[PDB]
């Protein structure tokens, strides 16, 4: 989930 | 590979996969799965193709599964900022309808560059409680895989919480993602699966 660094 | 034709091919590529028209298209059987009591037919489409209705159906799955651990998370769960990003043009959906009304479950994924490389990011991949545990999630990673290997993608990559044990179980060991290189190894890392050209 989502797009983390 | 001269560097800058290193460059434009990887850009090449990311385009190229941004630009196609239905990438589900290079293996339609795969727009159909009917395995364990469930029907359902899969359809691939830019956000910008979906009606008003599914995108919210998609926001509001997505919320109702994910806000707890977002807000265990350092991220913290943002509305707005949620909404954007499943939005955003260069979205695109794999949707499960059970009738020709019903979704039931997706994928919010892109072809991006992502440390250098071209990859199909996995944003989201969001069920229905119904439809789980019968092999659709599954199904529907080895549609994003099989699109990664077609388009000549590196690897699908995705973030999963440390604190969603169940999906880090279903991708690191039912699926064999290894933890990408980006990873910070923070609450959440890296998967990945590489392509294997
Ligand atoms: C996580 C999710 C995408 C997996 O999809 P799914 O259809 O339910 O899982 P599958 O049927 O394809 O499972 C394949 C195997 O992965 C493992 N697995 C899947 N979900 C699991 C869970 N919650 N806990 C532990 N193992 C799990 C199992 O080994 C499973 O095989 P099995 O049912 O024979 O035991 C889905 O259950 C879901 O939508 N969860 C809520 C949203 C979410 O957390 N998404 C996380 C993506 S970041
Ligand atoms: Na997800």
């Amino acid at each position: 989930s989502g797009r983390g660094k | 590979m001269e560097e800058r034709a290193a460059m434009d091919a990887v850009c090449a590529k990311v385009d190229a996969a941004n630009r196609l028209g239905d990438p589900l298209e290079a293996f339609p059987v795969f727009k159909k799965y009917d395995r364990n009591g469930l029907n359902v037919s899969i359809e691939c489409k830019r956000v910008s193709g979906l009606e008003p209705a599914t995108v919210d159906w998609a926001f509001d799955l997505t919320k109702t599964n994910m806000q707890t651990m977002y807000e265990q998370s350092e991220w913290g769960w943002k509305d707005r900022e949620k909404r954007e990003e499943m939005t955003d043009d260069r979205a695109w959906y794999l949707i499960a309808w059970e009738n020709s009304s019903v979704p039931v479950a997706f994928s919010h994924f892109r072809f991006d560059v992502e440390c250098g490389d071209e990859v199909l990011y996995c944003y989201e991949v969001q069920l229905e409680s119904k439809v789980r545990r019968k092999g659709l999630g599954k199904f529907l990673i080895q549609i994003l895989q099989l699109m990664a290997n077609s388009t000549q993608m590196k690897k699908v990559m995705l973030t999963v919480f440390k604190h969603n044990h169940g999906a880090y179980q279903f991708f690191r060991e039912a699926l064999q993602f290894e933890i990408d290189d980006s990873s910070p190894s923070c609450s959440y890392e890296i998967l990945s699966r590489r392509t294997k050209f």
